[PDB]
């Protein structure tokens, strides 16, 4: 419990890096690869305009 | 943003978790690359910090 | 239940019981076979007019139960959600609005 | 004797048809047939129609026992029966009918090889016809590597001279100068390459495994083999030199 | 006997298998309760259930094909251009499937005939309608309201004979029973059946649409009455296969017609043959082969084999009328059956497995390392020749070297066995034409057709290699003693040994499917590029031939630089600039999709499931910290699953990827 | 090998036993394969666009 | 040859003794649980590493660890058959 | 031909309803403003608070359902009137999800769940 060494108080919350991290993975793969689909989509559907 | 986001949290988490986790709680004592945990507790392919 | 007049019979007493029935079939042979699916099959003993049912056995109780299983329900909703959607784009398509 | 098998009626089944079934069934099971056996369906049934017992059925009750008994056809004949228990006995014995792979299938030969070998339990000692015959095991042992009296330097010799004749070949045609005036020393020079190199090979095996099998008694470990390689090397060179001389000569 | 049919256990999910009886306190409890649904073998109860569960299953996927046969009569009835198909076939392109306008879909629909927009379908159907006479949309009508009865009919016997069979059933263990009325009854007495059936409908009409008279006088000749025509009226003598239709570019259906009825004499010869022929031998084999698993992967293992040989003749001994010249049709008819003998050979290896596992092998696995053994050498000797033939030319052509490479022009390998073996056709010395169109010509065999069977005869034999492998492997090994115990499908017996991962059949059929999908990619491949470049393509009136790849494979195949520039990329132009093209942008998507499917399954196939469990313990505990606790507890996916799964989204996203690019090409180009 | 005539009385396979690699071996030569192909791939397309 | 080492949260299950396939773990009387018993590992150089003894401990961490040691492999640790090393 | 047309009309509607939407001075391609301008065509500031209302209001019904069945068998077996009344019951989830935060009532003291892998003892 002896929370003084960095390495400490960044492995006594580990958990929550961990999962932000990947909240914020998600995030990103998510709305990249969804916008990027929108466009392929909407463009091979000869809607440049669409986008 | 997401490729580097995705880098960190890998390596991150088995940065934070070289020493332990949930699943193997005593990976310290073992070396930093080890094969794995045995096909029991639910199969540990990919368990060390080097995995 | 549905067997209420049968006369039915064990194996020990195949040749032994003839009193018919209410109507006039034969009596019947139950054979307890292991299986949980025919846990008793019956066997008769000569020309009969029995009703025996075809039909299964289902109940508005264990179907509701069955389509609240998790399956049904987030795959109605799903379904639901998926055709809104799709009713929403044939009807307003193109997001002219925005 | 068992009773459900006495005056069972020929509607149930018929007396060939259970002659059959009680031949094929084996002995012990006939007092209690197992289950899912066309034994076990007689005697469900045997014991419920009979001449003592119910002698009606259903017509679909009836349809329904016709199709759970053998048909008379469905059953190994004494023949067949003569067959697998000589198969089997032959198989747990330690031999094999001598049997070929052949199109997506194989040939039985008409022959018992004793498979087991001297040693039962060795893996390596199961005797087989391209190894363990007669022809086999003199080829083996007549081969320079293995025939008695030889010198070791005689081994290498022989070994030596086939190897340099023979790769002399690959490299005069089909090289990189396979079509100019020589097209043959070109080949000559690789073939002794390569006996050299296979040589050196032999030489770090010789001083690394050090097989004795060649040395005489009371010599250095591994100089028979080491006296093997060399002349070996000196017999490739010897061949590649010999088939180079007939392709220009003739 | 059907009051235990009961809705009571459709809630109680997981009733089957006891293993599972303790409820779902995992994640891992959902799938495998999805793994075990269909493994009647291991669910409770006893063996009578079992084959209750297998016949009636089968029932019910019998009504289910005939659902989808149904489906697809009714789309050629109601939803297609095949009436201006039957009236012009060689200027439509057979089309029964439309897309709705919704999200501006109405793009994926292209002009296949003036008053028709749709997906040009490349299943064959309408060839097939029409050496089935049908002309009508009446016919189609009554074809599908038939399967729809039968689809009715199969399930109701699915549903009968959970209860119709007992505890004494037996008739499904009686083969001998069974070998005989299938035979006789189906192969014989309905091949017969058929060839009435085309002998009264389809040369009555079949030759009256090739007589030209599409009209056939309404119904008044089309609908029979044409005992004036004569069974063999256009058989011209000949051969049958010698002398094709010159009208529709297929064998007479007369010839056809006395090939069912011929195949089905022999059939019924061979029935009353079977009452004493040779036996005794195969004996061993039939008493110890009588199980589930064995059976099944017998006749996977026959239906495959089956399957190649359609693919294989379907395309090349042209039956079907109009077909010929439908190259996206004929592509897809060779290409989707060598894919399903591919899985289906796989299928039978892994039942081959399971078989040994339960039950009992035989002689053939105590000389298993022999077996195996040279079956590893062979497969190393021809992966480092035929392969390597490819490099040996590639990195002679690198340098500047052509005259030292295998090729025709160069060192050559000649096919001497196919260059000797005209046995097969034997036709005259000339090619077939029905319009602009190749129908067949003579496929000249080289060094290059020498070199991609030789890669094909070494990727089937590493194929066979780990299916044997597995198969011979399941029971015990050097490596591990108690295989048995272990089951059929364990990721492996622990990290012990130096590491025993993927040890089980099933890990065997794993790696299996992966080389089998190999396998026929470069068959698809080789057919893909040979037809092109070899038989397909248009026509000059001076008789010279224009192929569509312009005879790029005898100069361009011989290395692995010519299959990467003038196949997967000069073809794959088609499918690439597909964006905005009517009929293709599907197929420019679907590649897309592919390559993206394909590259998804890296990530179950390269990593293990700790990092995913440790991940989704990470994540769990921000679950908990907000009072969101899922009760099912998350687990990452076992270990046998991570690879099922890999496998899975590997082979669809690669097939998905060939898929588009081959049918986007061959739409274009026709 | 210890089944061929002449390699048996050569080589029994006592001294340097042919094993499968480990599995955190095998992991790794797949990881050098991978990157190798991956960052290798690369210059050719490059010089093939940029020249 | 690896480690396989028993601690003292072991509750005399003898399970993983049952799951050793080369009869590596063993028995041993103690007073440290209900079932005065506990496991031991005389013979871990017979120990493959299979690491069933592992799975079937059901105590909260495994009482019983495996540790691989791959640097240290021995004939027996690696199931040789093939090969002998003696 | 009909079903044509009706596209035209759509591409044409397209085209005037994009009017007043900005596009680059080299791609004609109008644009998405991400600015939280909240007064604009094409402004993403409606979506996003449309669709985080929404989710926002995913999460709580869920959330207060995993609450109110504190048991395994009702995740497998959903209590279907509580679903829906959960289901229902999510529109006011701004409201009372801030009222639980700030009450104690949403998060929980790191001290009662599993923090996490020991990573020390000796
Ligand atoms: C096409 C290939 C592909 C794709 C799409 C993904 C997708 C993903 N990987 Mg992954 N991965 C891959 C190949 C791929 N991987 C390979 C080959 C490896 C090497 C083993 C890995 C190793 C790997 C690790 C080690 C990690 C990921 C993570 C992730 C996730 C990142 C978060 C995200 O963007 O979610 C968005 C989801 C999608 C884009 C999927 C589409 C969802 C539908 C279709 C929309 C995501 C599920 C990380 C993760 O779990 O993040 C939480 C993570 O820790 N991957
Ligand atoms: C909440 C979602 C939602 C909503 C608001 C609608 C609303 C509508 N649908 Mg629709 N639909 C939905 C989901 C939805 N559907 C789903 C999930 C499917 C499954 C594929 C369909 C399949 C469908 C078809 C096939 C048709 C409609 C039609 C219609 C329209 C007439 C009403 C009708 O036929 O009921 C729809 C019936 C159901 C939703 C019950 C499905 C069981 C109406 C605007 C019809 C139409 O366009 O009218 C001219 C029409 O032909 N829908
Ligand atoms: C790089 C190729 C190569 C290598 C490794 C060797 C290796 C060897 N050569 Mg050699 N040799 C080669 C090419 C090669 N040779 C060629 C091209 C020629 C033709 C000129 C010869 C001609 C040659 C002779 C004439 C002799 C050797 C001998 C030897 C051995 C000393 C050794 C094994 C000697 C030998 O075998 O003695 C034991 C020996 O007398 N070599
Ligand atoms: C039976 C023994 C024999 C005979 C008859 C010949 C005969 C010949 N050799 Mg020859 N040669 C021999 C052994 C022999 N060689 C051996 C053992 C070697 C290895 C050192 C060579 C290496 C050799 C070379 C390198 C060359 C010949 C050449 C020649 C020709 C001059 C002549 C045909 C020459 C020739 O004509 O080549 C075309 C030539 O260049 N030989
Ligand atoms: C089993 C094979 C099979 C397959 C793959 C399809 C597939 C399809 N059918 Mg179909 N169909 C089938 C059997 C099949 N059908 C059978 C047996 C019948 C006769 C009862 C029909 C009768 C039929 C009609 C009448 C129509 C389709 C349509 C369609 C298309 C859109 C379906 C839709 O709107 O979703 C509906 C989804 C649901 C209802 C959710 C459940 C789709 C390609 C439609 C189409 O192509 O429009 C142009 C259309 O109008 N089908
Ligand atoms: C491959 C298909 C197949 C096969 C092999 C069988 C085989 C059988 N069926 Mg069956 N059946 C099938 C499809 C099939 N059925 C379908 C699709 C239906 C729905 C119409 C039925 C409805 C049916 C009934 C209602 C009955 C049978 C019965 C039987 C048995 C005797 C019938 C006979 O002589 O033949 C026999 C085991 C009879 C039986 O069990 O005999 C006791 C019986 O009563 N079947
Ligand atoms: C005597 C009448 C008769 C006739 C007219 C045909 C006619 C035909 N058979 Mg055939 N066949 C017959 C008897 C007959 N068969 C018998 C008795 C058998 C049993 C051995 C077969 C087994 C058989 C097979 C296995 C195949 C054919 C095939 C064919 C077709 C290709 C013809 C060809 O290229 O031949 C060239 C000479 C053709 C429609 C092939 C086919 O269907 O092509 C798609 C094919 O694969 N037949
Ligand atoms: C006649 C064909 C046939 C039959 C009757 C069976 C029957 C059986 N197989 Mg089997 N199998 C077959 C063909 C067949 N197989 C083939 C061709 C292969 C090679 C791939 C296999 C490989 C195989 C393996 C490896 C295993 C079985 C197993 C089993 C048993 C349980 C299956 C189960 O519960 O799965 C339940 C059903 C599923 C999980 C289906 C899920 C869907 C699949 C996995 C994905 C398909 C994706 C789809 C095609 C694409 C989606 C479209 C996309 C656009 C979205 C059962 C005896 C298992 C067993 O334990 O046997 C005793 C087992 O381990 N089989
Ligand atoms: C009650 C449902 C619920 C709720 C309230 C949350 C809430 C949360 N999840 Mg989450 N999650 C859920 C279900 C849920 N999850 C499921 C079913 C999965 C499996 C796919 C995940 C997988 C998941 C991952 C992998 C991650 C989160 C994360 C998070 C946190 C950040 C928000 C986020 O990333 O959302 C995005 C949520 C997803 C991408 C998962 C999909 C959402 C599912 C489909 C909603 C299901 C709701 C359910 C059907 C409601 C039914 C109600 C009815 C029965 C009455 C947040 C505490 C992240 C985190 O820890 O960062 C702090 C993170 O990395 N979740
Ligand atoms: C194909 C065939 C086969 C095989 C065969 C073979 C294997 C062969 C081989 C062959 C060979 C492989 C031969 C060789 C020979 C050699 C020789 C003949 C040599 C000689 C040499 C010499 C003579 C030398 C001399 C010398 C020396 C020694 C040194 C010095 C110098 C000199 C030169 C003097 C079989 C049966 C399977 C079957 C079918 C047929
Ligand atoms: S399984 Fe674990 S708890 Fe049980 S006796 Fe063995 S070491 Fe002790």
């Amino acid at each position: 419990q002896e929370s003084s060494s960095k390495q400490i108080r960044i492995h006594t919350h580990k958990a929550a890096i961990i999962s932000h991290l990947s909240w914020v993975s998600l995030w990103l793969g998510f709305h990249t690869l969804a916008v990027y689909s929108h466009n392929d989509t909407c463009i091979a559907f000869n809607s440049p305009s669409k986008q | 943003a997401l490729g580097l986001h995705i880098t960190v949290l890998i390596l991150l988490k088995g940065g934070l978790e070289a020493r332990g986790s949930k699943l193997m709680p005593d990976k310290m004592e073992h070396s930093f690359g080890f094969s794995c945990d045995g096909p029991g507790r639910g199969g540990t392919c990919d368990i060390s910090a080097w995995d | 239940a549905e067997t209420e007049e049968g006369l039915i019979i064990k194996p020990e007493e195949a040749g032994k019981i003839t009193s018919r029935d209410k109507n006039n079939n034969p009596p019947r042979i139950v054979v307890k076979t292991n299986d949980w699916d025919i846990p008793e099959y019956q066997l008769s003993t000569g020309a009969s007019n029995q009703v025996s049912y075809i039909t299964p056995v289902v109940e508005s109780e264990d179907i509701k139960a069955w389509l609240s299983l998790n399956v049904n329900f987030f795959s109605i909703i799903i379904l639901f959600t998926v055709g809104g959607l799709i009713e929403i784009q044939r009807f307003f398509p193109d997001t002219l609005y925005w | 004797k068992i009773a459900y098998l006495q005056d069972i009626p020929r509607t149930i089944v018929e007396k060939d048809a259970l002659e059959l079934i009680l031949k094929n069934t084996p002995k012990e099971q006939w007092e209690n047939p197992p289950e899912d056996s066309y034994l076990y369906t007689v005697k469900a049934f045997a014991e419920m129609y009979g001449p003592g017992k119910a002698t009606k059925m259903g017509w679909w009750d009836y349809y329904r026992l016709k199709m759970d008994m053998p048909d008379t056809t469905r059953l190994s004949s004494e023949r067949e029966l003569q067959e697998i228990e000589e198969y089997e006995k032959l198989m747990m014995s330690g031999k094999v009918p001598f049997a070929v792979p052949g199109p997506s299938g194989y040939f039985f030969t008409g022959f018992v090889t004793q498979w087991k070998g001297k040693e039962p339990f060795a893996g390596d000692q199961v005797i087989t016809l391209t190894e363990n015959g007669l022809f086999a095991k003199q080829f083996l042992s007549a081969l320079a590597f293995y025939r008695e009296g030889l010198k070791p330097w005689q081994r290498g010799l022989e070994i030596g001279m086939a190897h340099g004749y023979f790769l002399i070949g690959p490299f005069t045609s089909l090289g990189p100068l396979r079509n100019t005036p020589e097209a043959a020393t070109v080949g000559l020079l690789c073939g002794c390459a390569i006996v050299g190199i296979v040589s050196i090979g032999g030489l770090i095996f010789g001083s690394t495994i050090k097989p004795t099998r060649f040395d005489k008694d009371g010599d250095k470990p591994g100089a028979g083999f080491i006296e093997m390689i060399n002349w070996h090397a000196v017999g490739g060179l010897g061949g590649a030199g010999f088939a180079h001389a007939l392709i220009t000569v003739f | 006997i059907f009051r235990y049919i009961n809705t009571t256990l459709w809630a109680k999910a997981g009733h089957f298998n006891k293993a599972l009886s303790k409820g779902a306190k995992t994640t891992t409890w959902i799938w495998n309760l999805h793994d075990y649904a269909h493994d009647f073998d291991i669910q409770q109860r006893s063996t009578g259930l079992i084959a209750r569960k297998v016949f009636s299953s089968n029932l019910a996927h019998l009504s289910l094909v005939f659902f989808w046969i149904s489906g697809m009569h009714l789309h050629g009835a109601y939803l297609s251009n095949y009436d201006i198909w039957l009236k012009d076939p060689k200027s439509i392109t057979p089309s029964s499937h439309l897309a709705y306008s919704l999200i501006g879909q109405d793009i994926l629909n292209s002009y296949t005939s003036e008053y028709f927009s749709g997906i040009t379908i490349t299943s064959g159907f309408f060839q097939l309608y029409r050496s089935e006479g049908i002309i009508t949309q009446s016919q189609l009508k009554y074809a599908c309201a038939t399967s729809l009865i039968a689809t009715l009919i199969c399930l109701s016997g699915s549903y009968l004979h959970m209860q119709l069979m007992s505890k004494f059933t037996s008739f499904y263990k009686k083969f001998q029973s069974l070998s005989q009325d299938h035979l006789i009854i189906i192969f014989g007495s309905r091949s017969t059946s058929l060839s009435a059936h085309q002998i009264h409908k389809m040369l009555p009409a079949n030759p009256l649409l090739d007589s030209g008279i599409s009209k056939p006088s309404i119904l008044q000749v089309i609908s029979n009455s044409l005992s004036y025509t004569l069974a063999l009226f256009s058989t011209n003598l000949s051969s049958t296969g010698k002398l094709l239709n010159p009208s529709t570019r297929s064998v007479f259906l007369s010839q056809v017609a006395a090939h069912h009825k011929t195949t089905g004499v022999v059939f019924i010869t061979l029935g009353l043959i079977r009452f004493l022929t040779m036996y005794k031998s195969q004996f061993s084999i039939l008493t110890s082969y009588i199980d589930y698993h064995i059976v099944l992967s017998i006749n996977l293992a026959l239906i495959a084999s089956l399957s190649i040989i359609v693919a294989d003749h379907l395309t090349r001994t042209p039956i079907y009328p109009h077909k010929s010249t439908s190259y996206p049709t004929i592509l897809c008819l060779s290409i989707h059956h060598a894919w399903l003998s591919g899985f289906l050979i796989i299928g039978s290896g892994a039942h081959a497995s399971i078989f040994n596992l339960l039950g009992s092998p035989t002689s053939e696995i105590r000389h298993r390392d022999p077996i195996y053994s040279h079956l590893i050498w062979v497969c190393i000797a021809i992966g480092l020749h035929s392969f390597s033939l490819y490099c040996h030319n590639d990195t002679l052509e690198a340098l500047g070297r052509p005259e030292d490479i295998f090729h025709d022009n160069s060192i050559q390998l000649k096919a001497i066995f196919a260059k000797q073996s005209f046995l097969r056709a034997e036709l005259q010395p000339d090619i077939e034409m029905l319009d602009k169109k190749i129908i067949r010509i003579t496929q000249e065999l080289g060094t290059a057709d020498f070199i991609v069977h030789h890669i094909h005869a070494f990727t089937i034999h590493v194929t066979l290699l780990i299916l044997s492998k597995g198969v011979l492997y399941a029971r015990n090994s050097r490596f591990v003693s108690d295989k048995l115990e272990l089951g059929f499908t364990y990721p492996c017996d622990g990290p012990g040994r130096g590491g025993t991962c993927q040890i089980s059949p099933w890990d065997h059929l794993f790696s299996a499917v992966f080389w089998m999908y190999n396998c026929l990619n470069v068959v698809t491949f080789h057919y893909f590029w040979k037809m092109q470049s070899d038989v397909w393509g248009f026509v000059s009136i001076q008789k010279h031939i224009s192929h569509y790849s312009q005879g790029d494979f005898s100069v361009n195949s011989i290395t692995i630089n010519g299959w990467l520039r003038n196949l997967l990329w000069s073809e794959a132009s088609q499918v690439i600039q597909s964006y905005a093209l009517s009929s293709i942008c599907p197929y420019g998507f679907i590649f897309l999709i592919g390559h993206f499917i394909w590259a998804f399954s890296l990530m179950f196939l390269f990593s293990g499931r700790a990092y995913w469990q440790e991940l989704i313990e990470s994540i769990l505990w921000s679950h908990h910290k907000l009072k969101i606790i899922p009760h099912i507890q998350p687990r990452a996916l076992s270990i046998s699953q991570g690879r099922a799964v890999g496998f899975i989204h590997y082979t669809l996203g690669g097939i998905g990827s060939t898929w588009a690019f081959i049918i986007s090409r061959l739409l274009v180009l026709t | 090998h210890l089944k061929t005539p002449i390699l048996i009385n050569l080589w029994n396979g006592d001294i340097y036993t042919p094993l499968a690699l480990s599995i955190v071996q095998a992991r790794f030569i797949g990881l050098v394969h991978f990157s190798t192909g991956l960052i290798l791939t690369y210059p050719p397309f490059i010089i093939g666009a940029t020249s | 040859s690896h480690a396989v080492k028993i601690y003292d949260t072991c509750i005399g299950c003898t399970l993983c003794v049952r799951a050793c396939p080369t009869d590596v773990l063993e028995m041993v009387p103690a007073s440290i649980n209900a079932a005065k018993q506990v496991a031991s590992s005389p013979r871990v150089e017979d120990c493959v590493g299979c690491k069933r003894c592992e799975t079937a401990c059901p105590t909260d961490f495994l009482s019983i660890r495996v540790y691989l040691q791959d640097n240290e492999e021995t004939q027996y640790s690696l199931g040789l058959d093939l090969v002998d090393w003696s | 031909y009909a079903r044509f047309n009706k596209k035209i009309k759509m591409i044409e509607l397209r085209e005037t309803a994009y009017g007043d939407r900005l596009c680059g001075k080299k791609d004609g391609l109008p644009r998405t403003i991400a600015t939280g301008e909240w007064n604009v065509r094409g402004s993403a500031m409606w979506p996003a608070a449309i669709f985080l209302y929404i989710a926002g209001w995913i999460g709580w019904a869920g959330r207060s359902y995993l609450i109110r069945t504190n048991d395994a068998a009702k995740e497998i077996n959903i209590d279907v009137p509580l679903a829906v009344t959960c289901m229902a019951s999510g529109f006011s989830w701004p409201v009372a999800a801030w009222q639980e935060i700030v009450n104690g009532e949403m998060a929980v003291p790191n001290d009662q769940i599993h923090n996490g892998g020991p990573w020390n003892q000796s």
